[PDB]
């Protein structure tokens, strides 16, 4: 048989559905999800780390004149400073005053830490969903294996094929730009490996961390030695990815919404809490008994003992039965109004038994099946003195669920009073409509 | 090695969540909501201050220090009752409902 039907996107949370394949027993379903996985597709464009600039020992060539050429280098940079007379350790450098050459050169490469530390540049794009559900039916215990979130493929589970259907919502926490620093990511744009703004996030761009072409402007400026002494000094703009590291701001793990939990390896945003799963399970042959070998239940009286509001499982209800013979067979609540504790119950011959519920309503007017028969139950519920808990609900707030019985009563006072005063308006007028046409004829 | 802050005490109130932080180096309180819009906060604390944060019913989920993140949900519970006299089933949908009950009426 096949059973399909719509899940919401909720962890924790599982989904029971009962099977009916008439002239057998129903099955009871149970669907729970364990991960949700939305895996984009990134390329790595780059990556930037804080530079550390080196500095070549300076010729001194001090009687005449000296030229460079132009060497390959990211950022380089050549002066000629002219008579600089400097003064080594065992007196002066050389004899000749007042013109001298020095060269001073420099060329700024990546640090040694950015092996380490580093961030990484990725444009996204989008791509699989996937996630892990646990299954089990009838007598069948849990078994479980990950599925692909598209309505296409089929998983077997079990003996059992589930297709897990699309989401309804197209909705990823990742902008089209990433940077992954470390263990969390950003939601950052990038100059795109051309430019540079020299003090931002692009002073140092490198296309792999082990690559040979660094793209580099730092603003790197040679400055002339004084007082005869052989230095090579220079002025240069701090970096940018030493000053990212200080004003990023919250991570994306920090102000997703849908509660969802960024991870790394393959950049999943796991478990979000968005719209709804359609499923399409189909049941193997072999899980179905004859309904001959099965208990049917008849003169079904539901009484409800004890309900709360809260969201918590605190409902609680016994009906009285009289089954044709003992045995096994499943409860299932169909209605939204409330979800029910327990798969199963064991019968006898005229007995009774109870269930757990959970329902937001103040009057659950929710009905169950047992033993393929139906019956209502009705009751009154009083709300919870806790305040604040640490569990999700269990159960679904609906519109009509805090309206209860006197703020009905009043509703139809004003709307059943309001349209009798305007229709005795309508009926009074087309009474006398009549009596002066009779005055006529 | 890292240092571990000291725990908050926490206060529950009607969809409000009171927490007394008593650090002593400054620390990092980050807060979300579980809902479509996260309304992020995020705030360096350094004397011993008390925040009042609200709580709906989709859920919140607030990081202090070092320690691990912790998720709150708030319940139905309200103030007044609905079943009795007119003055009392206006004011328990109000403490529920705060914008839809005032232009209901």
């Amino acid at each position: 048989y096949e059973h399909t039907a719509v899940m919401p996107n909720k962890v924790g949370i599982p989904y029971k559905a009962l099977v009916e394949r008439p002239g057998y027993a129903p099955v009871h379903l149970q669907i729970q999800l364990v991960n949700t996985r939305i895996i984009p597709s990134t390329n790595l464009e780059y990556i930037t780390c804080k530079y550390k600039t080196k500095v070549p020992s300076p010729v001194v060539k001090c009687c005449g004149a000296t030229q460079c050429t132009s060497k390959p280098h990211p950022d380089y940079q050549c002066q000629v400073f002219s008579g600089v007379y400097p003064f080594m350790w065992g007196g002066a450098y050389c004899f000749c005053d007042t013109e001298n050459t020095q060269m001073s050169e420099a060329y700024v490469e990546r640090s040694e830490e950015c092996s380490i530390d580093h961030a990484k540049a990725y444009k996204v794009h989008t791509g699989t969903v996937q996630a892990m559900v646990n299954i089990t039916y009838g007598s069948v215990s849990w078994r479980s294996a990950d599925v692909y979130v598209n309505g296409e493929t089929p998983a077997k589970i079990g003996d059992a094929k589930l297709i897990i259907g699309p989401l309804s919502s197209a909705w990823s926490p990742f902008d089209n730009k990433v940077v992954v620093y470390g263990h969390e990511v950003y939601n950052y744009d990038f100059p795109e490996y051309g430019t540079g703004k020299a003090g931002s996030f692009g002073d140092l761009q490198s296309r792999t961390s082990t690559s040979n072409d660094l793209y580099a402007n730092t603003n790197l400026k040679l400055q002339r030695p004084q007082a005869g002494i052989v230095h090579t000094p220079f002025t240069q703009v701090p970096s940018g990815f030493e000053r990212w590291k200080k004003d990023k701001g919250a991570p994306l793990n920090d102000v997703a919404p849908f509660g969802c939990s960024i991870a790394l390896e393959p950049l999943r945003a796991e478990n979000c809490a968005v719209g709804s799963i359609p499923i399409s399970i189909d049941i193997p042959d072999a899980a179905f008994t004859r309904i001959s070998e099965t208990p049917t239940v008849s003169d079904l009286e539901c009484k409800i003992t004890e309900c709360t509001y809260a969201f918590d499982f605190g409902g609680i209800a016994t009906v009285a039965y009289k089954s044709s013979k003992a045995g096994n067979c499943p409860i299932h609540s169909p209605s939204g109004v409330a979800v029910i504790k327990e798969n199963d119950v064991t019968l006898a011959e005229s007995g009774s038994f109870t269930f757990h519920f959970s329902t937001a309503n103040i009057h659950p007017a929710f009905k169950l099946q047992v033993c393929t028969s139906a019956v209502t139950c009705k009751g009154d519920c009083k709300p919870p003195k806790d305040h604040i808990v640490d569990y999700p609900a269990q159960h679904t707030e609906s519109f009509t669920s805090a309206i209860s019985a006197t703020a009905w009563s009043w509703i139809k006072v004003l709307v059943g009073g309001t349209s009798a005063f305007i229709v005795l308006g309508l009926i009074a007028t087309a009474v006398v409509a009549l009596v002066l046409f009779f005055h006529r004829h | 090695i890292a240092t571990l802050a000291p725990e908050p005490l926490v206060e529950h109130k009607h969809r409000t969540l009171i927490l007394h932080l008593h650090p002593d180096h400054p620390t990092l309180l980050t807060t979300r909501s579980l809902g479509s819009d996260a309304n992020p906060t995020r705030q360096w604390i350094e004397r011993p201050t008390t925040v009042n944060f609200t709580v709906t019913g989709e859920g919140l989920e607030y990081t202090w220090g070092n320690h691990p993140p912790k998720r709150v949900w708030a319940q139905e519970s309200g103030e007044g009752n609905p079943h009795g006299w007119p003055h009392e089933v206006v004011v328990y949908y109000y403490n529920r409902y705060p914008l839809t009950t005032i232009i209901g009426l």
